[PDB]
Formats: structure tokens, sequence, C-alpha cells
């Protein structure tokens, strides 16, 4: 079902999208161990993700948690950082996307910061690297993030002083 | 996979310490995320 539609560096649509990459890049506490050193990014091509089965599955549910919570669906855009992203692109994401040793409990992690999304995409805390150089700061091999429509709805706020 | 915190939908991770950190969140349910964009980059060393 997944189609992988190219964006030209012209659309407005590609440069709304590295703007967000690149405007929500922060420093880590870790210095770059787990992401790599960097302030901004190389935007090597931008991929709109066509699959109308799981979209329907999205706004199904979507449909769902916005009636349980007076039409407002709290819907937002975040980033997402995964070495199964090729996984995901294809057959969506459910529970063997889970980050069952996560801060707030096993489930699926979104973050606003790209840089922070850039931190798993290796794996956890980076893993080992990219596989072709085993470095978490590699500056050749190229990744992956994806930019995701989520569904928040009624959010449970937890602080993490 | 865990459940959400009863009558709610999604956690959000309100940075607290780090000033500059913003958000993030966690779904309980696959179908409450769809990836519209993949993002193909590098990382730049810094000038
Ligand atoms: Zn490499």
């Amino acid at each position: 079902g997944t189609i992988l539609i190219d964006l030209s560096p012209d659309d407005k649509e590609f440069q709304s999208v590295e703007e967000e990459m690149q405007s929500t890049v922060r420093e880590h506490r870790d210095g770059g161990h787990a992401g790599g050193i960097f302030n901004r990014y190389n935007i090597l091509k931008i991929q709109k993700v066509c699959n109308k089965k799981l979209w329907e599955r999205y706004t199904h549910r979507r449909k769902e948690v916005s009636e349980e919570n007076h039409n407002h669906a709290n819907e937002r855009m975040l980033f997402h950082g995964s070495p199964f992203v090729n996984a995901i692109i294809h057959k969506g994401f459910d529970e063997r996307h889970a980050y069952i040793g996560g801060m707030f409990g096993a489930g699926i992690y979104f973050a606003e910061n790209s840089s922070k999304s850039n931190q798993y995409v290796y794996g956890i805390g980076g893993g080992t690297g990219c596989p072709v150089h085993k470095d978490r700061s590699c500056y050749i091999c190229h990744r992956q993030l994806l930019f995701c429509r989520v569904t928040l709805g009624k959010s449970f706020l937890q602080f993490s002083a | 996979m865990a459940h959400s915190p009863p009558g709610h939908h999604s956690v959000t991770g309100r940075p607290s310490v780090n000033g500059l950190a913003l958000a993030e969140y966690v779904i309980y349910r696959g179908e409450q995320a769809y990836p519209e964009y993949l993002i193909t980059y590098q990382i730049m060393r810094p000038e």
C-alpha cells in the first residue's frame, strides 16, 4: 500500500518541513554522545508517505478521540526517530516500536525537538552509531527521521525536574 | 505495550530543569500517529 512521493525543494511544503527540522535543533545534555555534535542538518530528501489504509486507520482513531474530548483531537506534528522507520512507513506504528524502558513507560515516543528524535535514529542512546562506521556522530551516513501527525487528545501532563 | 493513564489519550513529558528543551509525547495506540513525511538527512560538522 505505501508510496513515497518526493517533494521538490521549491515546494513550500518542503520548505516548511525543513524549517521545522532545522529550527528545533538544540544542544543536548549528553554533549552529543547519543546523536552527534551538530547545530544543523543537510536535508537530502523529503518524501510524503501515502498509504490509504494506514491513513484511514489514523482518521478513524482520531474521530474516536475527538468525540471523547469535546471535538478536539489535539493533533500535533512531531518527530520520531527509530531504526525501524522502513517498517513503520509500510506497516504503521504498533507495539514493536514501543520504547519499554522509557521515562513515561512503554509506548511510542515523539518529540518536538528534531535533535531529540535524532538521538534515537541508530537505537536507544544512539546504539553503536551508524552501521558503516560505528559512529554516533557520523557526518557521512544518511539518516532518516519521520515527521508525524499525532493525535494527543486529552494529555496527561508529567513534569520532569 | 502499556495503557494510557485513565481518562487520558497520551502523556506529555513537560521538560523541567533544562529551560531550552521542548516537550516529548507518548501514545499507547499506534493508530494515534500517521508518518506523513520521511526526511533523509545528514548532521553537519560545526564550522
Ligand atoms: Zn557512518
